[PDB]
This record gives C-alpha cells, structure tokens and sequence, in this order.
RNA sequence: AAGGGCACCACCAGGAGUGGAGCCUGCGGCACGCGCGCUACACUGACGGAGCCAGGAAACUCCGUCGUGCUGACGAGGAAUUCCUAGUAAGCGCAAGUCAUCAGCUUGCGUUGAUUACGUCCCUGCCCUUUG
C-alpha cells in the first residue's frame, strides 16, 4: 500500500501546551495533516478518516482525569489506545544545531522491554505510524532512531540523531521530542 | 486644551521622536539607568557601549520639548525609541522630573512596569507601546529625519508647505554620534537645520521655534 | 511585472495607453491594462 | 449572506477611476462580486468578532453618511473606497542585508481591499471623535473621506504609503 | 421543505389568500429583523414574474436565529415552485424558478456547509492551542 | 571665527547673562544642589542644574558657533563669571560641578595649553564689561510679549543686545533692575530659563541670517 | 558546501493573539523566576426589561439608563514568541470525563460569524540527489 497518512485532530479540550506536543511529534515530512478542530465523538473519526484519506489519527484532549491525552487511532481493526503525557517546565530545550535534519528519511527503531504483553499493540502502533516508505533499497547515510523503553509502567519515547566514527562507532545525540506515555483505555479489533 | 495622543489620528500637530535613545536599567541589589558617569568604568571593562550610555541626552531633549510653547499650546507630542528597540509615548502634560537623578528613578520604573500612572487619574503619563511607531502616527503625516549631511532648510518655510490637514513627524537621534539612518525605513526625506552640527536638544528647540513661528505660537 | 511596451494610439486620441506585465524577481505572466502614468521599461511592476 | 437594500438605493453606475470598476463590486483574481463593496464595508466592520449590529452599524453609518450632505450614500461609499486606495508602495528588498524596499502595484483588488479594511481601521480607531457613534467614525472619516475626498482628512496614510514610495525607490 | 446550515424550514403549499404566516406569525413581523428582509424578499423577490400570488405558508425551526431566518428563506420560493401543477405553475414553472434564482442562494438550493469536526489539540477544528515550550 | 571678549567693546554681539545663578560650593568641596543637599536644608537657592542646562542650551547654539554670542553668569551671591564662547562645557552635571567648584576656588579655568581662559571670575559690575553701544533688557513673564526677530531688527547697526535671564526656579524679575532699560516677555506661557534662552538665540539667529 | 524541492508546528498577506496587568494551575526554586490559561482596560460598551433557538444555552436583537470621568491592578502590553486559509480564525456558550461536593482544565458540540494569496522569494525546518 501507499504510505499511511496521519491526521492530527485537536479535541474540544486541547490547549497550547498539548498543541506544542502535536506540532513537534507531527510535521509535514511529509505524510501528515493538521487540523485545529476535531472530536472523538463517534463515527466522526471514521468520517474524517474517509474524507481526508488518513488511516492514522491522533486526537488531542486534556482533563484533570486524563491530562495531555493523545488517543492514537488506526483505521485497521485492532485500534485505539490512549497515551497521556506530561512534561516538566524545567526541561532544557534543544533547538537544533546538532541536528541539521533531513526531513522524510526512514527512521530506525529500537524497542527495550519487548515481550509477550497484550501491549504488543504499542510496538505495532508506532512501527506502523512512523516507518514511512517501504523500500527494498537503503542508502546507509544516517540519520535518526526512534527509541521506546518500558519504565516500570510508562513508555519512554525518545528520538536520537546518529553519529558514527572509527572508534567503533555509534554515538547518539537526543533531538527530542522527549515523551513519557501513560497508558489509558484501549480498543481492540474483532477477529473478523 | 485637549491632550494629544496616538489615539487621535486627525489633528494637525508636530511630533518629535527621540530615536536611538540610551535607556537601560542597571542591576548592581538595586536599579538605576545605564549612564556614562557611574558606569564608564564598567562599560570599558566589557569593551563596548562606548557612549551607548547617554540617557542624559534624552532627558535634556524632553525638558526642551515639553517646556516649549508648542507643547504648552498642545500642538506637540513626543515619542521615545530606544537603542534596544523600546517605544515610549509621552503624555504632553507630564511635568517630567527636572534633575537627571530623579529622571533616572522614573525611567527605571517606567521600563519595569511599562507605564507611569497619575496618582488620581487613569490616563498614563508615559506608556510603553508596540512598534512600529507608524501605527500610532496620524494618518496624514509628513515624516523626516534630521541630519547634518542633508539639505539645510528653514523650518518656518518647511512647515507652511504642509497641507492644512497634514502633520509633521521629526526623528532626532538622541545620541552623541552615529549614522542618521535610525529611521530610513519610515521617513520621506532627511533635512539639515544648520551648517553647524547641532546637539539633539538644540535641533529640538530649533524645530519647535520654527513651528511656533509658523503656527503662530507665542 | 515591469510594464512592457507602451503602444499608445496616434496623438491626442487616447485617455491612456495600455501595458502588459508579469514579473522578474517573483512572478511571470501575460497582461496589460490599468495604469496611466508615463514611465517606461526603465520603470517596473510587481507580482 | 446577508445584508439588505433600499435605504436610498442610489446606484451610481459611473464613478470608478483607474481600473477598479472591473472589480468595483467583485473579488476574484479571490471572490466574485461580494455584494457591491458595501458587503465588505459592512463586513470589515466585524472587528470584535461577529457581524450583524455590524449590519446595523453599516446601515446607520449610511443613513447618517448621506443624510449629512448626500452624495447618494452608496456613491459616497464607492467614492469613499474610490479616491482612497494605495498605489504602488514598497515591499522589502533582500538585495542588501539589511534591505531597502522598492515599490509598484497594487493588484487592484489590493487597492480596493488595502483601503477598505484601512478606512475601516481609521474609523475603528475612534479617539477622534471619541463620541459614541461607531457609524459616525465609520461615516465621517468615511465622510471625512468623501468630504475628506477633498483633503485630508481621515485616511491620510493613504498618501503616506504613496507619498513615500517615491524617494526610497 | 428547506434546511439551512443546521437549521430547517418546512413548506406549506395549496392555494389560498393573503397573510403568509411563518412559524405561526406573519412575514410582516419575523422579528430577528434587521435583515428582516431577505425573508420578505422572497415574496418581494417575486419581483421577476409574480406579485404575491394567493397561496400558502408554513413553519420553520432548527439550530439558531439567523440560521432559521436563512431557512424560512428557501422555505418560501422553494415551495412557490412546488411541483406543480397545483403549486408552482400548472405549466412552465421555470416562470419563477430560473428568475427566482437568477439572483438567489436560498431557493438556489442549500449550502454544502455544516458544523462538526475538532482536534486533539486546543480549541480544535484547526485552531490548535498555543504552546511555546522552551 | 575670532573670539568675543569683554575687551572687544565695539563688535555687535548678543550677550546673555545668567542671573541669580545657584553656584554655591558646599564643604565636605562640591556644588550645593537640590539632589544631594535636599535633606541638609530652602531648595530654590540651590538649582545649579538650571545654569548647567542653559550653558549647554547657549554654547550649543548656531549663534555661538558663529561667534556673535557671549555668556556671563552672575550668581545669587553676586559673583561674576565671563564664559569663553569656545569652551566645550562638560555635558554632565557631575563633571560640570567638579569644574564649577574648581573655578570658584581658583577664580579661572585655564586651557591646558593656550593662554586663553576658558572661564573667569571678573569684578562687578557687569556694565564695565559690556560693549559701549548695548541695549540692556530683562526677561520677565510679567511684561509685554515680543517677537524676538522684530525686536533685534530695530537695533542700530552698532548696537549690541544684552539680556538678563534668571537661572532660578521661581521669583522676582528685579535681579537686574539697576542695569536694565526695559523688561519684556517672550511668551504667553511661563518658560523655563533654558527655553527662554533658545527663544532668544533662535529669534536673533533668524534676525541675523544665521545659518 | 553545491543543487534543488515540500510545509501556516515555515516565512509572505492578515487575522486574531500571550509575553505588561490582576487572579489561575503547573515546573522550578525556596523574598522570586519560567509556562499553559481565566477575565478585564470598556460607547461595537457596561447596565436593567424585554424578544428565540442550539446541537429558560449564552454570545446575540430591540427598548430604555449611564456620559469616554480608573464612572455605572490595570489608560491595549516591551525584546520576543504562539496558531491559523472557511460549516475556517475568531468570538459565545452546553454535554461529557472528573464526582459526595469541585471546574479557571480537558475531549466534544452547536451558536454568530472576517480579513487573507500570483505565493515561494529570504530567515526555520525537514527532505532528494552529489560531494567529501
């Protein structure tokens, strides 16, 4: 199939801080669209999926019960999962010199804490979401890796740029965004 | 005698903008204005702000303008425009402090709070406002830059040529030296006022005088 | 849209001539019409 | 959407110097004919965030802005945004540093627009006459743009924009 | 018979007399006025062929104000031309129609606009909240 | 531009004499002045800033640059100072005071090289130093307003013009009455001393086709 | 470095905007800093009576009172920087999550209802090659 396209939808309770998280996680590089309006009431998600031709969707919602909640949704049966994250105001910002950053390159993946869990869903999700183009040919020139680690009940999303020397040698430099996801409600597809 | 402000876009009037003004607070744990007397030691140490610290010029100019008849007659408003890009509107009825020490105190407070309020009235006396100056200016306003290297003019004559509904805005460099391009992007032309280099204050009297003559102010 | 040529009309029988236009440091397309100064290709236009 | 008529219905089918008329009641090059301007005069009025009363605004501004020395109201409104547009201002340079800014047209729909929300603005910014007649400032100022179509008297920057894009050219 | 951007106006058609009541009133009133015309301007709009006729009138109700107003709008002439022949014109009902829609947008069918959609974001829709992490 | 001094009694010049100048040193020496010596104290007799203000206003003028101006200062305690037209007075009050204090102690400020005296305490009265053809006038809110340009044009081709202005914040215009021919006003509004100075300079610059 | 592309999380054209203000809730500190906001500076208004109707809603329409006077902190905000191209933005509001009580949150949902563009130019990002 063609590369899956993503639609980011700000919910009724989406704010600035959560929107900043949407912008950094999503970007026109280039299989993505942003809307400043959206809802998860319904059939509405299926409606937006058809009219915008996006099989991946992210709803942005925040209440005190579920703060900074990002509901990842796939058109394919076996979908939704709520991932909530929060940031500290004290986190230093990395504004880019380390990463001259070619937009639209196939990211590398590393998953730490793979099992067996009913989760498996998360690994499936993020692999389907950010693996873009499926090619037989790969140029070995970089660039970045998406790392996901289980941390005694939260998933730690990190993004690093690769540097290589003759010392071995791979070294990593974090470029962000840095997110700790708290797992919420899940919906799974029927056997059919 | 109605007080003139940027809100009014129609009245014919003279506006002086003290461009490139040297206003900057200084920490020491108390605050004061960066100025060549106290801080010539420091400035030099840090290898710069050589005469970038001349708030007195601004102070001089202000007294000079507000003390002028054309101000008393209510046909003049002033604006400031800092080296660091801060823009101030000056309420024409403000009795600015006579001494530099007392001036400093008040400019330090204005800069930290963005406005100075009358103790009884709700109109501000000084107010930090948003650039560009050209939003706040009258709709039909002639704009010029005073410059030693520009064609010399007789202000009285320069003024009688203005449409009866057209204001005049003059940008003066409130500074000891520098290129007179602090306003190239806004002005229609540049003019000289004397064959002698002037000080900002003097340029200011000269111009007020001139308007005062031409607009019949005693 | 640097005004192209100024093919007026005879002598005193033209409120004003026409003038094509496109752009150099921006756009570029066919045109003519609205303006009645008297500059030239020395002068220019915008798009 | 969503205005009215009558109230005078003085439809001056002339007054339209330069281009303009080939877009005096238009939008396209990007609407179509967004009701003969006065649908945008009335619209550029929604600067708090909602039409109607805006609609009133317009209307009052009209009956007023014609009652007072009538020029067919609508033709004052046309002859308002008429002799009251920009005409080849500058726009950045890039050729320097530290630019400079050169000038030129003025894509008609511009000239109309850039003077529309403009006369609109000068109005909005009451502060003279800081009365209570929004439609007055909206009128007179627009009237001081019909009578004002005799200098200066409310627009002003009208000139400025142009009476400036000559030197730094 | 015609709904408008979340609103909806119903059509009454069978020949009668004067006083065409909207909701249960009189297109004299219709008091969310100001632009109270554009309602009396369908009937007025009859300025193209007819003068008023001698027929019927029905009630509207949906969404909110100016919505409804714009609804009752089509409602009317979207019901003068009513089929016909007992309503529209027993022949060539393009009489009105093409005339009552050579300057229309109400009887000129309805607008493909309709509220919905937001976003996991800020307000939602497209306006996604204002954030500026440092 | 050959420099004007009290010796030249012929040339037609304009002279401004800053009267009731507050120049009183305070032993600690520095200049006595409101800011520092507010507490120590009547504030009116201590406004040297006004003098400093006017000196800048005066020496910076086109007319002084054309060397047809002469400044004198006569304090509120009757000390008399001739200012040299070519002196570049300190721009800041602080530096001004250092200098002003020194001059009062030493009676003159000498150029580090030239024989000229940048500033000098001279003996009273001021009449023994002015030109022989010289109109004596006092500025006063309480007098008939005038156009400075008109007034200057009525002067004999030889007649100089000497105005007495009060370098004070408040008070009687009597300070020069024993010398003046006439008291006049330059404005309908009451002016600061320095502003009154500009007015005259500028009006006379105009009258004298300066420049 | 080169050469070239795409994008309102990037510019242009503007729109609304925070950053000033009061309180709000977070992250620090441990008098004070940084962020997401709420409501305000008022005459397109506030104020009372009244008209209606949404997925006794409010914004809103009318009739009348106040007189641009801190009236019935804060006089429109420095340097920065946010976001968005139409059933949008923007304003106004309610349902639901939260729950014994509690929403200045949030996901939603209707209500009024703009101005903007030839766009690619440059600043930011991304990319694709080549080139080391």
């Amino acid at each position: 199939i063609v590369d899956p396209r993503v639609l980011v939808t700000t919910s009724r309770d989406p704010s600035s801080r959560l929107m900043a998280f949407s912008k950094e996680i999503r970007l026109m590089f280039p299989t993505a669209i942003r809307l400043n309006r959206g809802n998860l009431i319904l059939p509405d998600l299926v409606m937006s999926a058809q009219r915008e031709r996006l099989s991946d969707i992210i709803l942005l919602h925040e209440h005190r019960g579920t703060p900074t909640a990002i509901t990842i949704s796939h058109f394919p049966h076996g979908p939704t999962l709520m991932a909530s994250l929060h940031n500290v105001v004290l986190r230093a910002d990395i504004p880019k010199s380390i990463k001259g950053t070619v937009s639209e390159s196939y990211p590398h993946l590393i998953f730490e804490g793979f099992r067996t869990p009913l989760g498996q869903r998360v690994v499936k999700i993020l692999k389907h979401l950010f693996p873009p183009r499926d090619p037989t040919n790969n140029a070995k020139s970089g660039n970045r890796v998406i790392t996901f680690v289980n941390q005694d009940d939260c998933i730690e999303v990190r993004h690093h740029v690769y540097v290589r020397t003759n010392y071995n040698s791979v070294e990593l430099s974090e470029v962000g965004p840095r997110f700790t996801m708290r797992p919420f409600s899940i919906t799974m597809g029927t056997l059919e | 005698p109605p007080v003139l402000t940027s809100k009014d876009k129609i009245t014919k009037r003279m506006i002086v903008v003290l461009a490139m003004a040297s206003l900057e607070t200084h920490k020491i744990d108390k605050y004061v204005l960066l100025n060549c007397d106290d801080h010539q030691g420091l400035l030099k140490k840090m290898g710069r702000d050589i005469s970038e610290a001349r708030p007195d010029i601004t102070h001089q100019c202000l007294l000079t303008l507000l003390d002028s008849p054309i101000n008393k007659a209510g046909k003049l408003q002033v604006y400031i425009q800092t080296s660091r890009g801060i823009l101030i509107e000056v309420n024409p009825t403000v009795r600015i402090p006579r001494t530099f020490k007392r001036f400093s105190g008040l400019m330090v407070q204005l800069l930290h709070k963005l406005s100075i309020r009358s103790v009884n009235s709700e109109e501000k006396l000084l107010k930090v406002i948003k650039n560009p100056i050209t939003d706040h200016l009258p709709t039909k306003c002639r704009k010029v830059t005073l410059s030693f290297d520009a064609p010399v003019i007789r202000v009285q004559d320069y003024i009688e040529k203005l449409d009866d509904d057209e204001s005049i805005c003059v940008f003066v460099g409130a500074m000891a030296r520098g290129k007179d391009n602090f306003a190239d992007e806004y002005v229609d032309e540049k003019v000289g006022l004397s064959n002698y280099p002037l000080s900002a204050s003097v340029a200011c009297s000269k111009f007020c005088h001139g308007a005062e003559d031409a607009w019949n102010i005693l | 849209v640097t005004l192209a040529k100024v093919i007026k009309v005879l002598g005193r029988t033209g409120s004003r001539g026409g003038v094509t236009q496109v752009r150099v440091e921006f756009l570029e397309d066919t045109s003519r019409t609205i303006v009645r100064n008297v500059k030239g290709p020395v002068r220019e236009n915008d798009i | 959407e969503i205005k009215l008529f009558n109230k005078w219905s003085f439809e001056e089918v002339e007054v339209k110097d330069a281009s303009l008329v080939d877009y005096v009641q238009v939008r396209q090059p990007q609407c179509p004919i967004i009701e003969r301007l006065t649908n945008s005069l009335m619209m550029n009025g929604r600067n708090n965030g909602k039409k109607l009363k805006a609609v009133r605004i317009i209307k009052h501004t009209l009956d007023i802005i014609n009652v007072l020395t009538d020029q067919n109201p609508i033709q004052v409104v046309v002859d308002a945004i008429t002799n009251t547009g920009p005409r080849e201002d500058t726009t950045r340079v890039g050729g320097g540093g530290a630019a400079r800014r050169q000038a030129v047209d003025v894509s008609p729909l511009r000239r109309v627009n850039q003077a529309i929300a403009l006369l609109t603005i000068g109005a909005r910014e009451a502060a003279f006459r800081n009365i209570k007649t929004i439609a007055e400032t909206l009128a007179e100022e627009l009237i001081n743009a019909a009578k004002g179509s005799s200098t200066s008297y409310a627009i002003k920057k009208k000139d400025e924009l142009e009476r400036v894009a000559k030197s730094n050219r | 018979f015609g709904k408008k951007k979340s609103a909806t106006a119903v059509a009454h058609v069978k020949a009668g007399k004067g006083l065409i009541k909207v909701n249960g009133s009189p297109i004299t009133l219709v008091e969310p006025e100001i632009l109270r015309f554009k309602v009396y301007e369908p009937l007025l709009l009859v300025g193209l062929d007819k003068f008023s006729n001698i027929d019927i009138r029905v009630r509207v109700t949906g969404g909110g104000h100016v919505s409804q107003v714009y609804a009752i709008r089509q409602a009317i002439a979207k019901g003068l031309v009513a089929y016909h022949q007992k309503y529209v014109d027993e022949q060539s009902k393009n009489e009105l129609k093409k005339a009552f829609t050579s300057y229309d947008r109400t009887l000129l069918i309805a607008d493909s606009r309709r509220p919905e959609p937001k976003k996991f974001g800020g307000k939602g829709a497209r306006s996604r909240f204002q954030k500026s992490y440092r």
